[PDB]
């Protein structure tokens, strides 16, 4: 008799730490190396792929943007790395890394038209100033906020004290125009001494206009900041203000709550387990060396390049 | 609600400060802590023109000489610098619940 | 610039209907409250009652028993017809525009900034 | 590191398939190859388990969840940089080292099953069995395929073929 | 002779990584499973038990918290999740949880009259009294801090410094009261446009009522703004301001700086080396899964349920 | 790994109680369970200094402190949240596999704790015991008390006690 | 034919889990245990020695110590530890700490005079001084930043715009001085309500002074906040200031970026691979035991004392 | 583990100076110390390649970046020091738990060694040795220089030399 063990002509290669390139009969790959490339649906859901349009574009609802007036429910939002299309007209989203955070958690929006137009009585909504936001000729503005100017020259103090009666979370965005100078605060808003009172039950704020000369962006001087909350059941948000105001009209009933992220990246249409920014990924590998950031049940990222678990007899 | 207007008719006289008081039988601070009573000033032969609402925030078109204040039962309107248009009566009218009411109106007129 | 111009006769007699219709010229008759107040002789403004864009009425209770409440949003057009009139009813009747909201999840209260120029309504034999 | 594989053993086999170890036996009835499922089944059993164990430890890691931070944040921007950079080098070295100690005591596991299965043969044969230096086993009684088949089985009787020549 | 190997009639059970349920001779178990179930004294010291009171509600006075007005040697500040009795008044202590990581490593507070009652001769402390806060149902506010109001029609400028004049780090705590419209500062504070204006070595402030409409919490619509400072050695105070002043009247010397934490789960007469939140942990052994949180000579927490290491044999 | 516990050793003896290990002598003077002091005790102290090693490794781990956060900063709370996780899933996998491969060493330490005495039992006595397979040396010559004493002290000689026979 | 093993006089010890303080052959040592306790040239270039000065004293030329009027590329940026000379006149740089991480990756400054001092015609520019920051014994203010000052009893408004044509970064500094009081406004400043606007793109300021008593820090009873911006290439800074405006005088253009850290203790005349606070360190070494903070292709902290590898038989 | 190093070989020769492993041929044509460099290069390759393999992975360490935060930022500043320590004591055990098991390892690596290479000098030889306790073969047959440099060069062959007479 002899005893032994068994050979073959496999030529696949694993690693220690005292040999290295050892040959084994077979060992698993523990590494997902390989990606189909492209962005499909997680488990029957599609996701919603922000073409050029950033997720500020999308809550305040870009002119160029207008894919996305009625979103289904989706899985993970996808963005690109640095989209064209984002806050149009030049300023900043406050906390917005905080909203985008946020929306790492829900999987789906109702827009609800909590503050329709009718309810500016007092206010004009010729607003065609934004010529930084073209969308088939004279650009107005965005279409989840109202930029209010001045009617028959006033602006009275737009005091509404919406509450929500719905038994979800909503996510009120508004915001504050900071002008160039006070000549643009006079041809918008008669008031000079400007400000907001947001009163949510949690929240207090007293905004005030920057008013100072600024440079050229996207062809226009001055700025908006924009500002968001958590409007919760049986709360009650209170705007108060008498200038410079991006009133809101839509809010998102937050109806589904889950597991999502923002990819940041550049549509498939196959099954995907899992996915990854780059690329979407579908194998039941212990780990995997794609990107950093992923979604649902997946692999393990590993930065390493060669892990094969020697499941054979070199 | 029941509403009496402490001047029945103020005398007042152009270019000088004034106030009239409007006094309420119930607290009328709504929810949202917002007072709900309008001030509407009438002129002779005119329809009613809001000159302030919500006890303090003044209408489109009216100018910075009306302001108003008040918070319990007690309210009262001020015009800062006094005009000829001024002349007219002056309406407190709650407006909490569906009952609405108005004062018995104070006719503000040149001393 | 929106007006709300009063119609009807301006004459009626005891123990009948007297008619009169708001009819909203320069704007529309969506998403307001719209509300019907009276100026008697030598008295302050009594307030009627209101209707709500889809319907929704409300009365005074001096006046609750006795009053017809219709908007005909076709014309865009609000018409209030009293009935059962006395000859204590004789008024100046206003339209106005009203801006409450006071049911449903929003509440935001301007307040009566339209008003018609009013209809001098006299009830006689 | 037990010195079978590339030890006193040549080197594999090209006639056995069935499984990870077993013995070739050159008999006068017939010479052939079959796998010893007693040894392999527990090899098995033990790299499943090992399997398995490394994906349930690892079942659990940092999960790199998307924390972007603006510009004047780069004290925490780095912070969040340098820590999910820190806990990906840290897993990067922990499944790297994994693989790396567990490739060896996997292919020294299959040293000491050989070596171990080596010592079981040895052992139920004792001196009855010429052993000669690579992996193999000259019997000095004549044995037919009964007796092959119990040392691959285990159930040898030493007393029995006790004849010392 | 014969070789061989120790048996027993033991069930212990280890794991390896080739074999799950190994059935090992009397292998000792090093992770502590069990604890007693209630809070017990570490060190022979007691526990700072907040009974439905909350640091904010400890630190500032709570009426409904009288049972620590004065303290003894702690090393505990334990809190309930949920605390019922926590700022009654509607408001948001500024930097609440820098505070509570102070109070993290701050082992004894000695209360102490830095400002009495006395020193405040224009201004009102009696009438300041808030229904949010009941004592034994009548109106009663905080005793830690003074809501000053006018008297005799007026709310003179206060301008008072104190000099720390101690070898401790005594911390004051003081409020804005941010008020709900311009009548209840007109009937609280005679000055409309009020400020509260803070000095220290290491600390300029200037505060501003925010008189905006907000919702009502707790039964009332107003707010109050806390905001904490620690003076160091030779350092003095400096509180100017002609309004909304929530003026400090206890200050809190400490006297002790060692180690601490803050335990959120909702008294034991025991001792324990080691504490957690549910539990105390009495045995010596290197592992516990009871809790993440705990101070002092305490085990290493694993979420694991299992690391009974096979020092014997089987 | 070395293949005595639970293979050519059949299982534990219940009769020793003086040691982990120990030699069991059928002789005329009695059958005797004794254990080996020496070997035995450096098996001990192995383990007890591994058990130091290990509580001296573990100390000054990651303290969680328990830092809360406000509303407003969601970002910092998940990134408390998940460093506390991570560096509790580090520990964690770092605990489970430390005790996981000191389980495999230590219960293959014994069995080489096992085998060392076995084979230099083997080596003492080189030709004069039979190496039977149960893991019994079956003695050619005549040995009394004294000699089961010097195999268990390792102080046995060959020449003194060499009797082919 | 015996088979044995080498073996020698040495005593070199290494540990094992099993057991320990074994000694072994050719022990290995992996950890270098030593420093030569000087701090020696990085790469070749010689660091910033920055004796007895501060980061905020080394931007804002601190003239007590003011050899900095020409520096050359350094490797790292040697702060103190006990800051000395650090401010002179008291104040707090806006994000000093995230400014130090800017400086952690610029590896040399260029001073350029984007402002000249014939800019400001209707303010005192250089005979504005304070006595806090003495130079030759007399009172020398920084020489980086104008300490503007009323002339000819007034205050014009600053309205100031540079522009980026330098193709690189500037690193624009400036302040606001807090007075002691409402006198010193006025003595100093025409204008009591004055305000500091800035304006650039990703970037609008409105800073208002905080005037308040507080107490005396380096014999000044006043404040200067320090800010500060990056301007990017074709971007403009917008200044405006009716009072309190320490204006620029010297930007610093970043010519080369890289990898940096501000170290903090202590110059050696010496070339070293690697650095660390306490001195260099230059060898083969994997690990070290210093210091956390090391710069240059550096070994990687351990935080202990025996790593001896075992690379001996016995 | 295996019990060579300070088990059956007594002690290491400080005679031989090239070579980990070799052989202290004692021979009428002379005696000396010698070196099988085969073997011995493998081990020496082994370890090249484990410290190689150590640095390599430990280039990955949390480096420390400076990090400073104000006063009003107690949580931050903690929030970065307990990362920078948890990740400092993570790589710590890391690195000491690597110095220790790969110390462990690669004494048990020599030990390996020691007895493989007392294993072919077991396995070559057979029954024309005689295998002492003290880690020596006293040649049956007589064995020249040429002899004793074939078994460290692997080359003997039992058929020749098999007389034990
Ligand atoms: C390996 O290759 C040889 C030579 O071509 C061939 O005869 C043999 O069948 C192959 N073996 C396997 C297992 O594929
Ligand atoms: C191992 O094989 C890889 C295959 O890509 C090759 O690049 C490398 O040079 C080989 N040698 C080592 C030591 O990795
Ligand atoms: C600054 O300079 C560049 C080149 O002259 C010009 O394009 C730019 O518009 C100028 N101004 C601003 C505010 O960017
Ligand atoms: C919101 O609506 C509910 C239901 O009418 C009411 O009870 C509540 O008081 C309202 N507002 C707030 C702020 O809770
Ligand atoms: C994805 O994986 C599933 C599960 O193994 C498989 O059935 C399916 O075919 C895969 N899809 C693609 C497009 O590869
Ligand atoms: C094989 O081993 C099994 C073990 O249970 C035994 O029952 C059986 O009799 C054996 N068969 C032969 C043919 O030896
Ligand atoms: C184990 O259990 C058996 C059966 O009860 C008994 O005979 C034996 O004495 C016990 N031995 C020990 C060591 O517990
Ligand atoms: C091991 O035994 C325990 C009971 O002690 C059981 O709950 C567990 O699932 C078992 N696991 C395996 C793998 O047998
Ligand atoms: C530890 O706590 C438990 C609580 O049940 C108690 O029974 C035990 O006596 C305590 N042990 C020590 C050593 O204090
Ligand atoms: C505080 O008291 C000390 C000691 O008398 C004194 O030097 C210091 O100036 C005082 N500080 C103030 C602000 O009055
Ligand atoms: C045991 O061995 C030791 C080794 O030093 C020896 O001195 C002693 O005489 C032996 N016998 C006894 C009974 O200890
Ligand atoms: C190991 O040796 C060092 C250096 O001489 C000594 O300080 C230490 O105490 C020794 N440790 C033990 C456990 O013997
Ligand atoms: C290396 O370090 C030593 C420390 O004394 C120093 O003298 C030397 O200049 C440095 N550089 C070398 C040796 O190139
Ligand atoms: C080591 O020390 C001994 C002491 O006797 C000496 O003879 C020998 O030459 C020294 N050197 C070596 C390499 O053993
Ligand atoms: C030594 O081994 C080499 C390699 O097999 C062989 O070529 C050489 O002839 C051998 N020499 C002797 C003297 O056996």
């Amino acid at each position: 008799i002899c005893i032994g063990y068994h050979a073959n002509n496999s030529t696949e290669q694993v690693d220690t730490i005292m040999e290295k390139n050892v040959t084994v009969t077979h060992a698993q790959d523990i590494l997902e190396k390989t990606h189909n490339g492209k962005l499909c649906d997680l488990n029957g859901v599609k996701p919603l792929i922000l073409k050029d349009c950033s997720v500020a574009g999308w809550l305040l609802g870009n002119p160029m943007c207008d894919e996305f007036i009625r979103v289904p429910e989706w899985s993970y939002i996808v963005e690109r790395d640095n989209p064209a299309n984002d806050l149009c007209y030049p300023g900043s989203l406050n906390d917005y890394e905080e909203l985008k955070h946020l929306l790492s958690r829900i999987n789906h929006f109702e827009k609800i038209l909590i503050i329709p137009k009718s309810s500016w009585p007092n206010h004009e909504t010729s607003l065609g100033v934004s010529a930084a936001c073209p969308y088939q000729g004279a650009p107005s503005f965005f279409r989840n906020v109202v930029w209010l100017i001045k009617k028959d020259d006033a602006y009275p103090t737009i005091k509404i004290s919406y509450n929500n009666t719905n038994r979800e979370d909503l996510l009120i965005l508004w915001g504050i125009h900071h002008s160039n100078n006070a000549e643009e605060q006079t041809n918008l808003y008669k008031n000079p001494t400007t400000y907001i009172s947001v009163g949510t039950s949690t929240l207090n704020q007293r905004l005030v206009p920057k008013i100072a000369t600024r440079s050229q962006v996207n062809g226009q001087r001055g700025r908006m900041d924009f500002f968001w909350t958590i409007l919760k059941p049986d709360d009650a948000i209170h705007f108060e203000s008498n200038g410079n105001f991006i009133a809101p009209e839509y809010a998102y009933k937050i109806v589904k709550k889950g597991d999502s992220t923002i990819m940041k990246s550049g549509y498939g249409h196959c099954n995907t387990k899992c996915q990854t920014p780059v690329g979407a990924i579908n194998s039941s590998m212990p780990f995997h060396n794609i990107h950093p950031l992923t979604i649902g049940e997946c692999p393990k990222y590993v930065k390493s390049n060669k892990l094969v678990l020697a499941t054979g007899l070199r | 609600i029941v509403m009496t207007q402490s001047p029945l008719s103020l005398p007042v006289t152009p270019g000088e400060p004034a106030s009239m008081s409007c006094r309420s039988s119930q607290s009328l601070l709504h929810s949202y802590g917002s007072n709900y009573l309008d001030w509407y000033l009438q002129k002779p032969g005119q329809s009613p023109q809001l000159l302030i609402y919500l006890g303090s925030y003044r209408a489109s078109g009216v100018s910075d000489r009306f302001s108003g204040s008040g918070s319990g039962t007690n309210f009262t309107l001020k015009i800062s610098r006094v005009e000829a248009e001024d002349v007219g009566v002056y309406y407190c009218m709650q407006a909490l619940q569906t009952p609405f009411t108005f004062g018995p109106g104070t006719k503000v007129d040149i001393k | 610039q929106v007006q709300l111009q009063e119609s009807g006769p301006g004459l009626v007699k005891p123990s009948e209907t007297l008619s009169l219709t708001c009819t909203v010229s320069g704007g529309s008759i969506s998403s307001y409250y719209w509300s019907w107040i009276r100026q008697p002789p030598g008295k302050g403004l009594e307030w009627i009652g209101y209707i709500y864009y889809s319907g929704s009425t409300n009365y005074n209770p001096s006046l609750k028993s006795r009053v017809t409440i219709s908007v005909d949003t076709a014309k865009n057009q609000f018409s209030l017809n009293l009935n059962s009139v006395t000859a204590a009813d004789t008024a100046v009747y206003y339209c106005a525009r009203d801006l409450r909201e006071w049911s449903g999840a929003l509440n935001y209260y301007y307040g009566m900034d339209v008003w018609g120029q009013g209809t001098p309504v006299t009830v006689s034999s | 590191l037990f010195g079978a594989i590339a030890g006193f053993i040549e080197g594999g086999w090209q006639g056995m398939v069935d499984g990870w170890y077993g013995y070739h036996h050159s008999n006068e009835q017939g010479s052939g190859y079959a796998a010893d499922k007693e040894s392999t089944q527990k090899a098995i059993d033990g790299v499943t388990n090992k399997v398995n164990s490394i994906i349930d430890k690892m079942n659990t890691q940092f999960e790199a969840v998307g924390r972007e931070f603006n510009n004047l944040e780069r004290r925490i921007e780095n912070l969040n940089k340098k820590m999910e950079d820190g806990f990906l080098d840290v897993w990067t070295y922990n499944a790297e080292l994994l693989v790396l100690m567990e490739n060896e005591r996997t292919l020294d596991f299959h040293d000491s099953n050989v070596k171990n299965l080596y010592d079981k043969v040895r052992l139920q044969l004792r001196d009855n069995a010429k052993e000669l230096g690579n992996g193999c086993f000259e019997f000095y009684h004549k044995c037919d395929n009964e007796c092959m088949e119990s040392v691959r089985n285990g159930t040898y009787y030493y007393p029995q073929y006790s004849e010392e020549a």
